[PDB]
DNA sequence: TTTTTT
């Protein structure tokens, strides 16, 4: 099953950079959940 | 559980190793993470790993089955630092009924504590004795970080993410594994997570930025996934966070924010209280739920359109537009008590000299005395502008101390991407609810392309108004301004002031155009003449419609604009047909005027 | 730093 390590971890990132993404309109998929959070709401 | 006794036998055997190793050198070693990363070996993306599928347990999904682990469940962004594992549940009675403990991955000793639990400390020291681990170059807390932002991740993981995963990341083994990690990155080969690089004003500060919410009303805090600080939330982020369109745990992503606080050389994370992050509203936005907290791959810019921003939320560090219309000059005073005084070009000439006359009466004066201070004005360009591919209110950008050749860069009709620029309330008679474009020394522009098709559906070039439509009730046309051509009839001009000009068009239709500024001249009646920038105005000499004119407003004897002509030399037609249309114009004027059947 | 009319 899916592998615990290769996985690339939302946060473990590159020495330099160099080595859509944003909701356009503020209040109004991707963007609703967040999974971090979706811990506090349970 | 145990027995306290075989406990400090290898508490205090534990010590030993500490100190005996912290007498030399030591040998780092790569720990298991650090490695496996490193390989060849083919790696996964959350996205991917997920299936792009994003997360499904809304305030608790019915099938605890999976793996619940009530032991974490119980655990929010704030809880994180304590937590402390059960030795009890995730074991059984294995290699405890000996005097040993644990042993868990990459090395190192854990020492089961007491009362049956392995948190915080634990790990801290079972990282100590961890192969290549020099506690030499650590702290407790340095440790208290670090763990609690691992945990909450993989509590998380489980939740939202169970078909994929369980208690399979809730193993102090798999737990002290990253502890390692970090090691060998943040300190083995030093690269600094974004936060820790830049509240050391060693990156370049607040430009791009993802980041999560870790913590809660003054103010918030915000992590890179290694250190948080804290935020500072202008209104409408606090207007967010207040409802609750922002909670933690949340992404979001900001651009060109600043750094408050401490502008000295600041340790790692775990400084004062005068520091903060500040972050604008207009400058940072939600992100995507995997996203990769950290800096961000492109720095440039990111564009968005007028139809957000607050007016109360800091500059947009960007806006790609096209620019409806462009605007005459203007002067602006301050005057001594602080009020401001708009002037058009030939309108801040008279007074211009006004003052001159008069400064000059002064030295007169002054020297008729000897023998025998300054004005506060200042330049202004407005034009209108508007989000690229799409509709919006439009928008008012204003460039103070314009520029020589800029009247003759950013043109009417063209696209440009003006980076930086200042955003305020309208404030502004004719314009009430919208926002303001104000560029600043920072400001920038970029003429990007269109395409002849994407442009006739923005856009909107200029025209000369038919006159027939101002009678009907259906003309809402934009913001309210229009041009037009027509003939000069009658110039009323009462003290009390306000002066009205009719122009009548080739058939004989009239409007008033009130003005509020002095009459260009030139203006006399039987004269063709061509009104730029009049605003709408409701009606007036009951039966004509009006129109007002502004510091913008503009007019001609002899226009050069092309949209005027079609119905220009359209209008010559009739006025150099005869004569008895300057006098035909009367006719209607005075008989409108005047009504169907008054006292004969 | 941003304003007007019988």
């Amino acid at each position: 099953p899916v592998d615990l390590g290769l996985l690339e971890e939302d946060d473990e990132f590159e020495e330099f950079p160099a080595e859509h993404v944003w909701e356009d309109n503020w209040d109004d998929d991707d963007f609703s959940n967040q999974l971090r959070a979706e811990l506090e709401k349970h | 559980k145990d027995l306290m006794s075989s406990l400090q036998s290898a508490r205090d055997l534990q010590d030993m190793r500490i100190k005996n190793k912290e007498r030399r050198h030591l040998r780092l070693q790569p720990g298991s993470l650090y490695l496996t990363k490193s390989s060849t070996l083919p790696r996964i993306s959350l996205q991917a790993a997920v299936g792009d599928r994003a997360p499904s347990a809304c305030s608790p999904k019915q099938l605890y089955i999976y793996g619940v682990s009530k032991e974490c469940i119980n655990v929010n962004s704030k809880n994180a630092e304590y937590f402390q594992f059960d030795i009890q549940d995730h074991f059984g009675k294995e290699d405890l009924c000996a005097g040993k403990g644990f042993q868990l991955a990459d090395g190192g000793w854990l020492i089961p504590s007491n009362d049956g639990k392995a948190g915080k400390e634990e790990f801290y020291r079972a990282l100590c004795d961890t192969p290549g681990v020099d506690p030499k170059l650590i702290s407790s807390i340095w440790v208290a970080n670090h763990y609690r932002w691992i945990v909450w991740k993989l509590a998380a993981m489980e939740f939202a993410f169970p078909k994929e995963f369980a208690n399979r990341c809730l193993n102090p083994e798999r737990v002290l594994l990253q502890l390692k990690y970090r090691y060998d990155v943040e300190i083995d080969n030093s690269r600094r997570s974004a936060l820790k690089k830049i509240l050391e004003r060693d990156d370049t500060a607040a430009k791009t930025l993802v980041l999560c919410i870790s913590d809660i009303v003054d103010t918030i805090e915000l992590t890179d996934g290694w250190y948080a600080v804290r935020a500072q939330l202008d209104p409408p982020l606090m207007a967010l966070v207040k409802s609750g369109k922002l909670t933690v745990g949340q992404k979001i992503i900001t651009q060109g924010a600043e750094l408050v606080g401490s502008p000295d050389a600041c340790a790692p994370l775990e400084a004062p209280d005068s520091l903060r992050l500040k972050i604008s509203a207009n400058s940072t936005r939600p992100a995507r739920w995997h996203s990769r907290l950290g800096f961000f791959r492109d720095p440039r810019p990111f564009p968005l359109p007028l139809s957000s921003l607050f007016s109360d939320g800091g500059n947009v560090g960007c806006v790609d537009i096209i620019v409806q219309r462009v605007y005459p000059l203007q002067w602006v005073e301050k005057t001594v008590s602080g009020l401001y005084i708009f002037r058009s070009e030939r309108e801040e000439e008279k007074e211009a000299l006004r003052f001159a006359e008069a400064q000059q009466k002064k030295l007169e004066a002054l020297f008729t005395k000897v023998h025998t201070l300054s004005r506060d004005v200042t330049t202004v360009w407005k034009l209108r502008v508007t989000s690229y591919k799409k509709k919006e209110k439009s928008a008012l950008l204003s460039i103070w101390r314009p520029s020589s050749d800029l009247s003759s860069l950013l043109t009417e009709g063209k696209r440009y991407r003006i980076y930086h620029l200042a955003v305020s309330k309208s404030k502004s008679k004719f314009e009430r609810p919208s926002i303001q474009l104000t560029a600043t020394k920072r400001t920038q522009y970029q003429q990007l392309p269109v395409s002849s098709e994407t442009l006739l559906q923005v856009y909107q070039p200029r025209e000369s108004l038919h006159f027939s439509r101002l009678s009907d009730p259906a003309f809402q046309p934009p913001c309210s301004e229009v041009d037009v051509v027509g003939v000069v009839v009658s110039v009323v001009k009462p003290i009390g002031l306000a002066p009205l000009v009719y122009l009548s068009d080739e058939c004989l239709n009239l409007l008033v155009v009130k003005f509020g500024i002095d009459l260009n001249e030139d203006i006399k009646p039987r004269v063709l003449i061509a009104a730029s920038n009049l605003q709408c105005q409701p009606e007036s000499t009951s039966g004509v419609p009006t129109l007002f004119a502004c510091h913008f407003s503009i007019f001609s004897a002899s226009p050069k604009e092309a949209y005027f002509q079609e119905k220009v030399n359209n209008l010559k037609h009739a006025i150099e047909n005869i004569d008895t249309f300057y006098k035909e114009a009367e006719k209607k004027l005075i008989h409108v005027l005047e009504g169907d059947s008054p006292k004969w």
